[PDB]
């Protein structure tokens, strides 16, 4: 069983110099721990073997990370709120030579959750179907985590038509902006590398597990 | 460092 | 409206020297025909302004031909089967230097579609909701195009309903999918760029006009 | 070449 009352349970446990770049370093160490607090707290995870939930943290951090931040940024008028508190808006961002992956961001993610009232039941069902990704390389048991990733939109489905019942495609829509997710965590990634191989940005030590093989 | 993640998955 | 039925038939209306990277060059170039005869099959498509259409082709023309030769490639034993005929194993494809990129195909799309006997009207179906992209950049109505994408994963799940009663995830299970066709869509075209830039492989007109601004 | 894409969609 996968109820989503827990999975919003976990979203709510983990809810607490202008420089977007190292701000945007800061922000991914710092939720890192976060996300590790969060996993958790996702029904049946710290049952799987403790080689597979680093293997699923390893290969879905950053989306799950992009997912969080960009929700939060629903209220923002045309920027990101950052872990550290820091707002970056689009000149600012585009300053900061990340204009074109703040704009994916925007239109593909935080417009996208505004315009349809993403909430944060729905928001959990999303990562924790991230978190349970059935294509990480190196599972003991990938129909495990299948099963897992199935209970959970079997039971964000059922959410969806009991809160929104007038929305047949509203579960559809949802599951719908992972694959935008995808591509746009794979470009923030080559950001990150760009900000580490250049060694003028600090990299803590958290994200830097995480960068490093 | 020393797997943080390995560690962070262990202690409750 | 947006019947399963012709979207079926435009799979069946476009169903027909050992080099893996030669041929995988020229089955795309082959395959771009193909899909323009397709894409006016499905229903709607060609009632789009002519520049949306454009857009639209030109942003999911590489997922749309790979999920096409990866259900191709259902019947086929660890191999992949390239338009052009040749059959790709897994020595021939490492031995070409596409090793990783071929086995990514393999275990998170063509035994996926096998394991779940994906059919013709299922893959028809995904393949139109990447035609109808939302998220391709200077559509002069994304909402237009939003509400094909939303007829068609509607008359989808309709007809896993009815066709498949007892698999009550299955319409979930095929949308999700796309994550994995977006990420190594992304992948494929870094290859294709590199066949490219060392101008060491032949590139056909079409393919080389997609490849281009 | 001489939008290839373009002439394809409108040739009937
Ligand atoms: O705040 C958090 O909790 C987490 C944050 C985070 C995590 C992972 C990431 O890859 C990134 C990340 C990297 C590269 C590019 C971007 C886009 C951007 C964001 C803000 C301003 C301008 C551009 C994001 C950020
Ligand atoms: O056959 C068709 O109809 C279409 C084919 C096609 C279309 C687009 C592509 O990007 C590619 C494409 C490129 C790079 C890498 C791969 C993987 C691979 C495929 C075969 C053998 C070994 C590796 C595929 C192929």
């Amino acid at each position: 069983d996968m109820p989503v009352e827990r999975i919003l349970e976990a979203e709510l446990a983990v809810e607490p110099p202008n420089d977007p770049v190292t701000n945007i370093c800061q922000a991914a160490d710092k939720q890192l721990f976060t996300l590790v607090e969060w996993a958790k707290r996702i029904p049946h995870f710290s049952e799987l073997p403790l080689d597979d939930q680093v293997i699923l943290l390893r290969a879905g951090w950053n989306e799950l990370l992009i997912a969080s931040f960009s929700h939060r940024s629903i209220a923002v008028k045309d920027g990101i709120l950052l872990a550290t508190g820091l707002h970056v808006h689009r000149n600012s961002a585009h300053s900061a030579g990340v204009g074109a992956i703040f704009d994916r961001v925007l239109t593909e993610l935080v417009s996208k959750m505004r315009d349809m009232q993403m909430d944060k039941t729905e928001l959990g069902c999303l990562r924790a179907i991230v978190l349970f990704n059935p294509d990480s390389k190196g599972l003991s048991n990938p129909a495990e985590v299948e099963a897992l990733r199935e209970k959970v939109y079997a039971s964000l489905e059922a959410y969806c038509k009991h809160k929104y019942p007038e929305q047949p495609g509203r579960f559809a829509k949802l599951l719908l902006r992972l694959p935008a997710l995808r591509s746009i965590g794979l470009k923030c990634l080559e950001h990150l590398f760009f900000f580490k191989l250049i060694g003028d940005t600090p990299i803590d030590t958290f994200l830097m597990e995480m960068l490093e093989a | 460092k020393h797997k943080i993640l390995h560690r962070l998955l262990q202690d409750s």
